[PDB]
């Protein structure tokens, strides 16, 4: 019925630890340019 | 050595987007080597006799 | 007068709290849905007032986007809740109304 | 009709351009090496001969 | 003399941002800078001359589209500021290097 079966999950594998470190090497570059962003410190100053 | 080498990394091959781009192709052959030899290693000895790599030996020639 | 409309107050001050826009600072007429009759009346603010309603937008959307909230201390107490915007709003509709009755006749 | 590009500036400023242009040769043919796994080539390379 | 007399301490540069937002006011005006070397420092003399080279400018110049410099150029001819200026400032060990300009709500980023 399938016989991919095992080349499947032979890549299955390489997904599993290749988006192992990939997704924290995404989110730390995202979280690096948001961190601009993230710490940006508001003040209001009116007159009076 | 310890500290000093992120520094090192940065002013030889990071600076320059050229060294930088270079440093990410020569880094992703010796890359793709090391991935899919390690990680069919891996593959490997989590089936140990279930594969015809292994079964081989059996019938010859 | 009453212990009944002190608890419609409650009620009113429960949702209130649960709405929970005084979390991030903000004010029941920040939270209100510009449509052109809202675009107008915030044209008609006096310049301390907009300048107020963009300052606490702006620190809103600040939380908003990191996910926080205020100190308790620095939330919008229910009482404390200045409704700054309603005589304009009004003002506005009633304006348009008028516009709208002369071109029926 | 390109007279105009002919001048001391211009010698100096290609001459600025050079490392950088010869560098990016080098990562333009080595990505082409490795996409295409180029044979011919990657048997000079210890380690990534892999057969 | 004796008593209490410290040298200065070197000052950390951070590279940062502050950004004081006022519509009230009709025009921009940004400062950019890296971080100088300061007073002693033999690369003030190279610097200085780099700086040189983008120069300043002003409304009020005479002669625009063909002035050497290219930033005082574009600036001119694209009408994109009112004014610039390079600069490095000294300080011990230390100093601001960049340049400042005044400009239109719409040039700000061009000018940039």
């Amino acid at each position: 019925a399938e016989p991919e079966h095992d080349h499947r999950k032979r890549m299955g594998l390489k997904m599993l630890l290749m988006m192992g470190l990939l997704l924290p090497l995404v989110y730390a570059m995202k979280r690096h340019k948001w961190s601009v962003l993230k710490s940006r410190k508001l003040a209001y100053r009116p007159p009076k | 050595v310890a500290p000093t080498l992120t520094a090192r990394l940065y002013s030889l091959l990071f600076r320059r987007t050229s060294t930088f781009a270079l440093t990410i192709v020569v880094g992703a052959l010796f890359f793709e080597r090391a991935f899919d030899q390690g990680a069919d290693a891996i593959y490997e000895h989590i089936n140990e006799g279930k594969l015809w790599k292994h079964i081989k030996h059996k019938y010859e020639n | 007068v009453s212990a009944s409309s002190r608890w419609l107050e409650g009620i009113r001050k429960w949702y209130y709290n649960a709405a929970g826009f005084n979390k991030l600072g903000l004010m029941r007429d920040d939270t209100i849905h510009e449509n052109d009759d809202v675009k107008e009346a915030i044209r008609r603010l006096p310049e301390n007032l907009y300048d107020d309603r963009v300052f606490r937008i702006k620190r809103a959307l600040d939380l908003s986007m990191r996910q926080q909230i205020l100190p308790k201390e620095q939330w919008t107490k229910y009482e404390e809740d200045k409704s700054y915007l309603e005589p304009y709003l009004k003002e506005v509709i009633r304006e348009r109304k008028e516009r709208e009755e002369w071109a029926k006749k | 009709m390109l007279t105009r590009f002919l001048g001391p500036r211009y010698r100096q400023l290609a001459r600025n351009w050079v490392p950088t242009a010869s560098l990016w040769g080098a990562v333009g043919a080595v990505g082409l090496v490795w996409a295409t796994d180029w044979r011919l080539i990657l048997d000079w390379v210890p380690y990534i001969n892999g057969k | 003399d004796e008593d209490a007399v410290p040298t200065l301490s070197p000052c950390r540069f951070t590279g940062s941002q502050i950004c004081h937002r006022e519509d009230g006011l009709p025009l921009a005006h940004v400062a950019i800078a890296v971080e100088g070397p300061g007073w002693a420092h033999p690369d003030n003399v190279a610097l200085q001359v780099a700086n040189a080279i983008i120069g300043h400018y002003d409304c009020t110049y005479g002669g625009g589209a063909h002035l050497s410099s290219p930033l005082a150029s574009i600036a001119a001819t694209n009408k994109l500021c009112q004014s610039f200026q390079t600069f490095n400032i000294c300080y011990a060990d230390t100093g601001l290097l960049g340049a400042h300009f005044v400009c239109d709500h719409m040039s700000i980023d061009d000018m940039m």
